[PDB]
């Protein structure tokens, strides 16, 4: 499935993600597409901050909905 | 938790939904939340909740929540409304019409809190509006209260008829702004057609259709009998 | 997104809102298309008046949902 991380500046990218990827994953997929060290990368949904730890489903998040960027 | 909305969208019926949250001056999704909220006021009235945004140059604390459809993909801003009184029927109570236990059930905000499946909420809101017996309140709108006849149950957020559909929905829209003119003080042009809702001064008696270019059909009437003004009595 | 105001008669108007656009913004919107005075108008939604310095968000109103339009005097 796909997912969607919009930035600040506002573009949006999409990422294929897997609900098991870990945070991890995501920011690593999201340097691959943009180059932001992940040690920059902080991922906010439905106003939590994400936590490298847990997985995409541990946070119910589902295909093709948005995560935001923000950087440290 | 488990929230209903009603998604007008693709499912053009009541759905779970998701709980979503703004920041309230820069109305994107970087506020992050001191605390979940604990009761629907929490993201039914504004300004309830705080929070601190994360976008770099914006210092928005206001929590503004919404809610999208939970039965497929959103845009995020394609929302749909919190049908407040709809939830899971986690204690299994039987529905007070068909006394059959379902789920998802509308609770009604009376003393007893009764419980009606939607199928039935459906018939009870028809044939009210059919009856044209949906009640008018200044200060809440057009709606319905408990069905079993309860006092102070009249429902709030008013989005809950659209399980009217659109056509039954529509009409009760209508019916509900003419009972609001009339609320109001005003009178319906009697002219078949016309319809508009007027608003004449208290003392007036002759009262003139006249809104402009397809506002007002032009008739004169007479507030009283509501024929053409005449200058005697009604008899 | 667009909101319809329609009037009791049958005449519809379409405007181009947002959400958090205020009520009196609304009838700014309506005066700039159809040179009503915006102290003429009433609007209703659902059969409730709505209060000039609130929002559409307010009421909970939705993109392609429908206002009415009453005049006074
Ligand atoms: C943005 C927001 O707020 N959240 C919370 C929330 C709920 C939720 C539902 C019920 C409850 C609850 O416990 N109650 C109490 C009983 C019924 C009720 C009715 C309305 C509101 C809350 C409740 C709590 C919460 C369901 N998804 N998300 C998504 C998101 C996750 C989150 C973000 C930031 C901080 C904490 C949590
Ligand atoms: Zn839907
Ligand atoms: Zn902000
Ligand atoms: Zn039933
Ligand atoms: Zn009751
Ligand atoms: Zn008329
Ligand atoms: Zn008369």
């Amino acid at each position: 499935m796909q997912i969607f991380v919009k930035t600040l500046t506002g573009k949006t990218i999409t990422l294929e993600v897997e609900p098991s990827d870990t945070i991890e994953n995501v920011k690593a997929k999201i340097q691959d597409k943009e180059g932001i060290p992940p040690d920059q990368q902080r991922l906010i949904f439905a106003g939590k901050q994400l936590e490298d730890g847990r997985t995409l489903s541990d946070y119910n998040i589902q295909k093709e909905s948005t995560l935001h960027l923000v950087l440290r | 938790s488990s929230f209903f909305v009603y998604c007008k969208g693709p499912c053009h019926k009541v759905q779970p939904g998701k709980l979503r949250v703004q920041c309230g001056t820069c109305r994107q999704a970087t506020l992050t939340l001191a605390q979940g909220p604990s009761c629907w006021d929490d993201v039914l009235i504004p300004n309830r909740m705080s929070g601190e945004c994360q976008s770099p140059d914006c210092p928005g604390t206001r929590a503004e929540f919404f809610f999208k459809c939970g039965a497929h993909p959103t845009s995020d801003k394609d929302t749909s409304v919190a049908l407040n009184l709809i939830t899971n029927n986690s204690r299994s109570i039987p529905c007070i019409a068909c006394t059959d236990v379902r789920n998802p059930v509308l609770v009604f905000q009376c003393n007893h809190r009764h419980v009606i499946c939607l199928d039935c909420f459906h018939l009870y809101c028809v044939t009210r509006l059919n009856d044209r017996q949906f009640v008018h309140d200044a200060q809440l709108g057009y709606s319905l209260p408990c069905v079993a006849g309860c006092p102070n149950s009249l429902i709030k957020e008013l989005h809950h008829f659209r399980i009217l559909g659109e056509e039954q929905y529509n009409r009760y829209q209508q019916y509900g702004a003419e009972e609001c003119v009339l609320q109001m003080g005003g009178v319906l042009c009697p002219r078949p057609g016309c319809g508009a809702g007027l608003l004449p001064e208290q003392g007036q008696r002759k009262v003139t259709c006249e809104g402009g270019n397809g506002l007002g059909c032009g008739f004169v009437f007479c507030r009283d009998c509501k024929e053409a003004y005449h200058e005697g009595e009604c008899d």
